[PDB]
RNA sequence: AUAUUGGCGAGAGACCGAUAGCGAACAAGUACAGUGAUGGAAAGAUGAAAAGAACUUUGAAAAGAGAGUGAAAAAGUACGUGAAAUUGUUGAAAGGGAAGGGCAUUUGAUCAGACAUGG
RNA sequence: GUCGAAUUUGGGUAUAGGGGCGAAAGACUAAUCGAACCAUCUAGUAGCUGGUUCCUGCCGAAGUUUCCCUCAGGAUAGCAG
RNA sequence: AGAACUGGCGAUGCGGGAUGAACCGAACGUAGAGUUAAGGUGCCGGAAUACACGCUCAUCAGACACCACAAAAGGUGUUAG
RNA sequence: GCCCUGAAAAUGGAUGGCGCUCAAGCGUGUUACCUAUACUCUACCGUCAGGGUUGAUAUGAUGCCCUGACGAGUAGGCAGGCGUGGAGGUCAGUGACGAAGCCUAGACCGUAAGGUCGGGUCGAACGGCCUCUAGUGCAGAUCUUGGUGGUAGUAGCAAAUAUUCAAAUGAGAACUUUGAAGACUGAAGUGGGGAAAGGUUCCACGUCAACAGCAGUUGGACGUGGGUUAGUCGAUCCUAAGA
RNA sequence: GUGAACAGCCUCUAGUUGAUAGAAUAAUGUAGAUAAGGGAAGUCGGCAAAAUAGAUCCGUAACUUCGGGAUAAGGAUUGGC
RNA sequence: AGAACUGGUACGGACAAGGGGAAUCUGACUGUCUAAUUAAAACAUAGCAUUGCGAUGGUCAGAAAGUGAUGUUGACGCAAU
RNA sequence: CUAUCUAGCGAAACCACAGCCAAGGGAACGGGCUUGGCAGAAUCAGCGGGGAAAGAGACCCUGUUGAGCUUGACUCUAGU
RNA sequence: GCGUUGGAUUGUUCACCCACUAAUAGGGAACGUGAGCUGGGUUUAGACCGUCGUGAGACAGGUUAGUUUUACCCUACUGAU
RNA sequence: UUGGCGGAAAGGCCUUGGGUGCUUGCUGGCGAAUUGCAAUGUCAUUUUGCGUGGGGAUAAAUCAUUUGUAUACGACUUAGA
């Protein structure tokens, strides 16, 4: 409970939260945008396809010395990425928001991801083994995923 | 503090930048001073370089020591099959350059050309020039008007013509189009000889002919990312430098304080546009012909194809030219073939040339003869046939 | 009668308030380091009370969504309050080789002081 | 390089800081050697370098004199409050 | 590099000299209105492409104190004597 | 006199720039005009000086009031104030019907240090005035401790010849187990044992949160147990340099 | 097994097949190779690299402490049956 | 050891494996050292020479001693250069 | 084999603020100032011109600051 | 506008001689250019001399051996979206 | 609406014929206030969305796949109904 902001109608929406979780938090955080405002069905169609590089996640703001591909164009960017880790968390926060939302008589095919927001968790450190008998971190920078799947209005 | 011993340096300014060529099919950049006192004529062809091979000829040079001699000479045999006319435009005189004032195309537009304006062409509705067509109906107006606007205006006319890829052993199937300047007399009798050639055909030999000399155009072989060494022809550094020594030593003084326009870096070699010119004509090969290869001195029936095709292009089918020494371009590429800005009066662009021999042999490895006669009547019966 | 930064038992302070006060308010001369002599930390706070979340449901699980407990979960054994650096999301805005500042006003947003005169 | 000897090496044993040990390099003496390591005297002294934490109001300088093992410092007189 | 008297800079903003410790003008509470300084008034740029008499043509003109240099020596260029 | 020659330097460049030729250049003269924190008049702040006034005469006598002049400032001196922990005194001060704290391009007061209020959050104490007191105010000290950034999803994860097919198990298999193939160490071994050293790492079962710089169902990991049998192997006895 | 051989190379018993992985094959690298003609002209300097190399038979200079120098130098031979 | 025959004249076919020569400076030689920038021509050495000492002694040790090294020694020795 | 591009994993150096030039003056070699040239999002692989790039001057001098060493320097001492 | 060289000796800059040549001009850019090289000389500590000094040691005097680190940032430049 | 003319960016210009509104060329009949003595009183044309009614037309590019005239990655050149 206590998401960040939203500003949808709780009754005709579900939500689903994911902490601690140990992928790149600037890679989810990539590809959480990368899905924010779909509807449910075209963001877990296309989570699937990037798990096939058949399309790719937009790197926006993280993303300096990333390498360009052409499947980047459809959303006019040119350096793009395949992140699985991240893809995978988040489609398990997709599928429980969708359950969740199922449980609350939610119709599915009226479901957009409305909020999805990822941030960083506390880190969790490792030691690695530098030259000339010196020691430096190896960190992880985990993360925290929550999103909100809701009803779309009819006009 | 002054160089300590003076050398030239490496590589042509002039050349720059050395990027990748905006496209494949190299520009021509100038046309012939229009004479128009004679008849109309293309002042270029396109065509597909296809290899080289070898001459023998006497050379007439008086004065030389090879004069009335046998001297043997590489040439490329580029293939060019005739081109089809499909359309004029007109260019009017403006303080701020040649502008396109209007263009007309044919009625009828050809596969090979209107798959030149498609990307996807097998899965479209191919609706090119559908709408166009339709201006041919209303019996003149449409067409014709646009036609008198080139006459009435219009400092120069110049036609669209395009390749028959077809004709030629390419996979591609995509036609390559052109512009190309009409020389003869008269703006009027340009655009005359132009509607009258409307999905028409023009062929080389109303073109370019014996012992003409003729520039080439060309985007030059592809090489991917240089090294300062083969992209500048810089020295290499001696066996005992750190990190490296196909590099250049000092990329700059310390003042100015930037690495200079004019200092040799590593980066793209290769597919750069090329204008190379004075190239003299040594055959007007005709298609239908089955002595291309041949002499009046070797007087055997042989096709200028060497035994095994041309090595990754092919056979020659058709009209072809055939070019003193070597041009830009690899095999398979699209050449334009532009004839020369300036009447160069030289002896060298004089010469006459008779063939006397031209080679024939496979190109695909050490060939040892020069027809399937010759080698059955060399080697003679095998385990193979009879 | 005099001395007493040790020992035992006590009574106090215009002393310090968890980076302070003894090194240690805690399984501190501990954990740890060093052949050794020696060196030597960090670390206190759910709630009055565990009432520490039955049960339902999605998940391989961790958990999540409901439900439930409680004065409050804007207290969930990561637990009082929960600042700043830095961060995600939302919203407004600006951006031809920095940004930020000063005087002035346009535009936009926001906020005001008014108070009492016959029906 | 040398490789059957002034050979290489295990364990044991002896030598300890102005001391050891040195086929001699000021070398080696536990990553420490032209004097090891540890704690104490010790918050060693520094005419030298660095920092020195709120606002407003008034007045407002000196780099000159004389003496100094004095010359990157003091005392003295001046200027100042 | 070192003295003399004074005025400055240092410790001091402001107007001018494009720029600038030291030059010129002028020293400073918060403001309004007027007038000026030194310096400017084709345009950048507030302010006469003002008035007046001459001089100057430079295939290396010239254009403002401190100040961002120029000489011995020459010209049948042109002006006045 | 002005002009010309004498007059040669290194990135591309400087009457400040454009540009200017009866000048927008050089010499001289005459008007007009632009503009400083300076000069003139005026309001207000303050500082200094001079003066009036508690005669009964409500709330400031260190007070009210009148008049004139003045205002640069480092090092530095003095003054008047702002804020903090704790102390005596007093408002019979605020407070669970919400103290202190925190957040807030909301508001008001002060030239300022600062003060006051609203809203949100919060949950047990705290403040004004007169005095007392000091371990009393930070941007700097390659300051101390802790926490966090850009760098950056980047450097990189390339020595030691080399891996492949299938099946099983499993939520999940490039990495586990079995099967097959291809190869390696090649007895100076990647084989079989020991001595210093370690101390349970051995074996079984279960098991993956951390750890094995990919992964993991695997492990020298985690959890739970199990295991080391002597008259003959050693110590033990002896003497060695030495102690 | 080859061979002088506990060398190198291949094998048997035994033990491994473990050192993130996939797709490409730009530059510049690190490591391993080769180059026509010339042959140290490169460079402080032949640094680096290249040439020689086992064995049998032949042959072998100055100098010398008579021991050496010396595999001096220089030659020919080498499979299989 | 010899001979005959045979091959794209090849045969220590992989592997394994000295380049040679003429000199100058210098140290005799094998040996040694600056662990982690100097392996040398530096240190050592055999060889040569010099010095001290017959024990109530030479050289050295210790705060002192009924103390100690050489010394389980004696000039063909110990000590010092 | 790298570099490169992908999945997973994931540091460090350094950082007043930053990052286009020419000339000027200027602490006599400016990214910032003055006067000009100019100047258009977001970026990839390279590169060694510049950032007088990065990591309490050992040279030199000054201090009434040392230490290792030498000696008919000053003042002493074990020993003899 | 365009060229301005190949070599013997020296670390050399400079110099000198051979040789070719149209010509073998002189300078700047942090005495251009070391995260570009190289490291021959000067410029630590090893060592050999001569001169000097009683000695420790000293001598732009000779001699020999002596570790050349980082770019992945910004800009510039090369190329690429 | 009849003829022409204009390509330097013509995107406008001349011309024929009538139709229709006005016509201050001239002569009449009405209206205006109280918007209170100025403040606020002509609406210009850009874009962009929607609302109607008429005319009109009925595609490609990209990912993926493929070629190798291309290529570090993007990009480039091919091919696929
Ligand atoms: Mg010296």
């Amino acid at each position: 409970a206590r998401y960040g902001a939203t500003s949808t109608n709780p009754a005709k929406s579900a939500s689903a939260r994911g902490s601690y979780l140990r992928v790149s938090f600037k890679n989810t955080r990539e590809t959480a945008q990368a899905i924010n405002g779909w509807e449910l069905t075209k963001a877990q169609k296309y989570l699937e396809q990037v798990l096939d590089h058949q399309r790719a996640i937009p790197f926006r703001r993280f993303n300096s010395s990333i390498g360009r591909t052409a499947q980047g164009k459809e959303f006019g960017v040119t350096k793009a990425r395949w992140p699985a880790k991240s893809v995978k968390f988040v489609q398990g926060l997709l599928q429980n928001a969708a359950a969740n939302a199922e449980a609350k008589g939610l119709d599915a095919t009226k479901l957009y991801v409305s909020h999805i927001q990822v941030n960083q968790a506390p880190k969790q450190r490792r030691r690695t083994y530098r030259a000339h008998g010196r020691i430096n971190k190896y960190e992880s920078s985990p993360s925290h995923i929550e999103l909100v799947v809701t009803e779309k209005e009819e006009a | 503090s002054h160089r300590k011993y003076e050398a030239p340096r490496h590589g042509h300014l002039g050349f720059l930048p050395r990027k990748r060529a905006a496209s494949i099919r190299a520009r021509v950049k100038a046309f012939p001073k229009d004479d128009r006192s004679k008849p109309v004529a293309l002042t270029s062809f396109l065509g597909y370089k296809a290899g080289m091979t070898t001459i023998v000829r006497d050379l007439d040079r008086p004065g030389s020591k090879f004069h009335k001699r046998e001297v043997v000479e590489a040439v490329t045999v580029v293939d060019t099959p005739p081109v089809v006319v499909v359309g004029v435009v007109g260019y009017v005189e403006t303080p701020r350059g040649l502008r396109s004032l209007t263009t007309v195309w044919a009625e009828h537009l050809s596969d090979e050309v209107k798959r030149r304006f498609y990307k996807n062409w097998y899965k479209s509705k191919k609706k090119a020039f559908t709408k166009y067509s339709a201006k041919y109906a209303q019996d003149g107006a449409g067409i014709e008007r646009e036609l008198a606007r080139i006459k009435k205006y219009a400092s120069v006319v110049r036609v669209l013509v395009h390749t028959q890829i077809r004709k030629t052993p390419l996979a591609q199937k995509k036609a390559h189009l052109a512009e190309i300047q009409l020389n003869g007399g008269s703006i009027s009798e340009k655009v005359d000889w132009a509607r009258e050639h409307f999905e028409k055909t023009v062929a080389v030999d109303s073109v370019f002919e014996q012992n003409e000399m003729i520039d080439a155009i060309a985007v030059t072989k592809g090489h991917g990312f240089e090294g300062v060494t083969h992209r500048w022809g810089t020295k290499k550094l001696p066996r005992k430098t750190h990190r490296g020594l196909r590099k250049v030593a000092c990329i700059g003084a310390w003042h100015p304080a930037h690495v200079m326009w004019s200092v040799a870096r590593a980066g793209q070699r290769g597919y750069h546009s090329r204008t190379s010119i004075n190239h003299k004509i040594y055959r007007v090969g005709k298609g239908d012909d089955e002595a291309n290869g041949a002499t009046s001195f070797d007087r055997t029936k042989k096709t200028i194809t060497p035994m095994g095709g041309f090595v990754h292009y092919g056979e020659i089918k058709n009209d072809f030219i055939m070019v003193k020494g070597c041009i830009p371009g690899n095999r398979k590429r699209i050449v334009t073939l532009r004839k020369s800005l300036y009447t160069n009066t030289s002896r060298k662009a004089l010469e006459e040339v008779s063939l006397k021999w031209i080679d024939t042999a496979s190109k695909f490895g050490k060939g040892r003869f020069q027809t399937p006669a010759e080698k059955h009547a060399f080697m003679g019966t095998l385990k193979k046939d009879l």
